[PDB]
Protein backbone atom coordinates (compact mmCIF):
# COMPACT_ATOMS: atom_id res chain seq x y z
CA UNK A 1 0.00 0.00 0.00
CA UNK A 2 1.73 2.99 -1.44
CA UNK A 3 0.34 6.30 0.80
CA UNK A 4 1.39 9.81 0.50
CA UNK A 5 3.55 10.95 3.03
CA UNK A 6 1.39 13.15 5.48
CA UNK A 7 2.52 16.96 5.42
CA UNK A 8 4.22 17.03 9.26
CA UNK A 9 6.20 13.91 8.41
CA UNK A 10 7.48 14.97 4.90
CA UNK A 11 8.61 18.36 6.32
CA UNK A 12 10.10 16.45 9.22
CA UNK A 13 11.92 14.64 6.55
CA UNK A 14 13.40 18.22 5.21
CA UNK A 15 14.04 19.55 8.07
CA UNK A 16 16.57 16.45 8.50
CA UNK A 17 17.77 17.56 5.17
CA UNK A 18 17.96 21.55 5.76
CA UNK A 19 19.45 21.06 9.34
CA UNK A 20 22.02 18.51 8.40
CA UNK A 21 23.43 21.08 5.68
CA UNK B 1 6.53 70.91 1.74
CA UNK B 2 5.27 68.99 -1.46
CA UNK B 3 9.28 68.28 -2.03
CA UNK B 4 9.54 64.34 -2.49
CA UNK B 5 13.75 63.95 -2.49
CA UNK B 6 13.06 62.60 0.82
CA UNK B 7 10.84 59.96 0.15
CA UNK B 8 13.13 58.47 -2.60
CA UNK B 9 16.41 58.68 -0.38
CA UNK B 10 14.60 56.94 2.42
CA UNK B 11 13.38 53.96 0.03
CA UNK B 12 16.94 53.53 -1.71
CA UNK B 13 17.84 53.61 1.52
CA UNK B 14 15.40 51.18 2.85
CA UNK B 15 16.19 48.85 0.24
CA UNK B 16 20.00 48.84 0.09
CA UNK B 17 19.75 48.11 4.18
CA UNK B 18 17.48 45.31 3.00
CA UNK B 19 20.31 43.95 0.33
CA UNK B 20 17.90 41.59 -1.09
CA UNK B 21 19.51 38.96 -3.24
CA UNK B 22 17.65 36.29 -5.29
CA UNK B 23 20.96 33.83 -5.15
CA UNK B 24 20.66 30.32 -3.88
CA UNK B 25 18.72 27.17 -3.69
CA UNK B 26 15.58 27.56 -5.95
CA UNK B 27 13.20 25.84 -3.37
CA UNK B 28 14.15 25.49 0.35
CA UNK B 29 12.69 22.78 3.51
CA UNK B 30 6.25 22.90 3.65
CA UNK B 31 8.07 23.37 0.57
CA UNK B 32 8.91 27.22 -0.38
CA UNK B 33 10.16 28.93 -3.61
CA UNK B 34 13.39 31.15 -2.50
CA UNK B 35 11.36 33.95 -4.15
CA UNK B 36 9.09 36.41 -2.03
CA UNK B 37 6.42 38.35 -3.94
CA UNK B 38 8.40 41.37 -2.63
CA UNK B 39 10.95 41.17 -4.88
CA UNK B 40 8.83 41.52 -7.62
CA UNK B 41 7.28 45.25 -6.47
CA UNK B 42 11.07 46.71 -5.96
CA UNK B 43 11.49 45.88 -9.48
CA UNK B 44 8.18 48.01 -10.25
CA UNK B 45 9.56 50.96 -7.78
CA UNK B 46 12.48 51.22 -10.07
CA UNK B 47 9.91 51.09 -13.45
CA UNK B 48 7.71 54.18 -12.30
CA UNK B 49 10.59 56.22 -10.24
CA UNK B 50 13.19 56.20 -13.68
CA UNK B 51 9.80 58.17 -15.34
CA UNK B 52 9.88 60.27 -12.11
CA UNK B 53 13.89 61.47 -13.00
CA UNK B 54 15.23 59.58 -9.59
CA UNK B 55 18.50 58.36 -10.08
CA UNK B 56 18.07 54.82 -9.07
CA UNK B 57 21.55 53.22 -7.73
CA UNK B 58 23.32 50.99 -10.02
CA UNK B 59 22.88 47.81 -7.86
CA UNK B 60 19.41 48.47 -7.14
CA UNK B 61 18.86 48.75 -10.60
CA UNK B 62 21.03 45.21 -11.24
CA UNK B 63 18.44 43.74 -8.69
CA UNK B 64 15.64 44.89 -10.37
CA UNK B 65 17.07 43.32 -13.65
CA UNK B 66 17.72 39.67 -11.56
CA UNK B 67 13.86 40.12 -10.14
CA UNK B 68 12.51 40.30 -13.74
CA UNK B 69 14.23 37.90 -15.48
CA UNK B 70 13.57 35.26 -12.85
CA UNK B 71 9.86 36.32 -11.89
CA UNK B 72 8.13 34.37 -14.44
CA UNK B 73 10.16 31.29 -13.58
CA UNK B 74 9.49 32.07 -10.17
CA UNK B 75 5.70 32.21 -10.80
CA UNK B 76 5.69 28.56 -12.49
CA UNK B 77 7.80 27.01 -9.41
CA UNK B 78 5.23 28.29 -6.77
CA UNK B 79 2.19 27.77 -8.98
CA UNK B 80 3.30 24.48 -9.79
CA UNK B 81 4.35 24.33 -5.72
CA UNK B 82 1.00 25.75 -4.54
CA UNK B 83 -1.14 23.44 -7.13
CA UNK B 84 1.03 20.08 -5.89
CA UNK B 85 0.36 21.70 -2.26
CA UNK B 86 -3.58 21.72 -3.03
CA UNK B 87 -3.89 18.34 -4.50
CA UNK B 88 -1.89 16.74 -2.07
CA UNK B 89 -4.32 18.02 1.24
CA UNK B 90 -7.40 17.05 -1.14
CA UNK B 91 -5.82 13.68 -1.60
CA UNK B 92 -5.28 13.48 2.07
CA UNK B 93 -8.75 14.55 2.78
CA UNK B 94 -9.78 11.48 1.07
CA UNK B 95 -7.84 8.69 1.72
CA UNK B 96 -9.75 6.18 -0.72
CA UNK B 97 -8.07 7.36 -3.64
CA UNK B 98 -4.62 7.21 -2.04
CA UNK B 99 -3.62 4.33 -4.19
CA UNK B 100 -4.92 4.98 -7.46
CA UNK B 101 -2.71 8.48 -7.56
CA UNK B 102 0.73 6.67 -6.22
CA UNK B 103 2.18 7.20 -9.57
CA UNK B 104 1.51 10.84 -9.60
CA UNK B 105 2.61 11.32 -6.40
CA UNK B 106 5.58 9.95 -6.66
CA UNK B 107 6.37 11.09 -10.01
CA UNK B 108 6.34 14.96 -8.91
CA UNK B 109 8.37 13.88 -5.54
CA UNK B 110 11.13 12.70 -8.27
CA UNK B 111 11.30 15.82 -10.20
CA UNK B 112 11.21 17.79 -6.71
CA UNK B 113 14.45 15.23 -5.29
CA UNK B 114 15.85 16.30 -8.86
CA UNK B 115 15.61 20.00 -9.04
CA UNK B 116 16.60 20.37 -4.75
CA UNK B 117 20.31 20.47 -6.21
CA UNK B 118 19.34 23.20 -8.47
CA UNK B 119 20.32 26.98 -8.41
CA UNK B 120 18.43 29.96 -9.76
CA UNK B 121 21.73 30.61 -11.96
CA UNK B 122 21.56 26.99 -12.78
CA UNK B 123 21.09 27.25 -17.10
CA UNK B 124 18.82 23.89 -16.31
CA UNK B 125 16.48 25.64 -13.89
CA UNK B 126 14.26 26.38 -17.00
CA UNK B 127 14.25 23.28 -18.57
CA UNK B 128 13.33 21.89 -15.23
CA UNK B 129 10.25 24.47 -15.52
CA UNK B 130 8.80 22.78 -18.56
CA UNK B 131 9.78 19.40 -17.32
CA UNK B 132 7.30 20.35 -13.36
CA UNK B 133 4.74 21.74 -15.61
CA UNK B 134 3.81 18.56 -17.93
CA UNK B 135 4.14 16.26 -15.18
CA UNK B 136 1.86 18.33 -12.76
CA UNK B 137 -0.55 19.09 -15.45
CA UNK B 138 -0.88 15.15 -16.38
CA UNK B 139 -1.29 14.84 -11.96
CA UNK B 140 -4.30 17.29 -12.28
CA UNK B 141 -5.88 15.87 -14.87
CA UNK B 142 -6.25 12.02 -13.92
CA UNK B 143 -7.01 13.18 -10.44
CA UNK B 144 -9.99 14.89 -12.14
CA UNK B 145 -10.79 11.47 -14.24
CA UNK B 146 -10.71 9.62 -10.98
CA UNK B 147 -13.28 12.15 -8.98
CA UNK B 148 -15.97 11.85 -11.96
CA UNK B 149 -15.47 8.21 -11.61
CA UNK B 150 -15.13 7.52 -7.74
CA UNK B 151 -18.05 9.43 -6.98
CA UNK B 152 -20.37 7.33 -9.64
CA UNK B 153 -18.90 4.29 -8.10
CA UNK B 154 -19.57 5.54 -4.22
CA UNK B 155 -23.40 6.41 -5.75
CA UNK B 156 -23.39 2.77 -7.70
CA UNK B 157 -22.76 0.56 -4.20
CA UNK B 158 -25.30 2.93 -2.42
CA UNK B 159 -27.98 2.11 -4.55
CA UNK B 160 -27.27 -1.60 -3.51
CA UNK B 161 -28.31 -1.12 -0.30
CA UNK B 162 -31.88 0.56 -1.17
CA UNK B 163 -32.22 -1.10 -4.28
CA UNK B 164 -35.04 -3.53 -5.38
CA UNK B 165 -34.52 -7.12 -3.78
CA UNK B 166 -34.17 -8.77 -7.58
CA UNK B 167 -31.30 -10.17 -9.67
CA UNK B 168 -31.88 -7.92 -12.61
Amino acid sequence: ELAAEDEQVFLMKQQSLLAKQ
Amino acid sequence: KLNTQEIFDDWARKVQQRNLGVSGRIFAIKLKVNFLPEIITLSKEVRNLKWLGFRVPLAIVNKAHQANQLYPFAISLIESVRTYERTCEKVEERNTISLLVAGLKKEVQALIAEGIALVWESYKLDPYVQRLAETVFNFQEKVDDLLIIEEKIDLEVRSLETCVYDHK
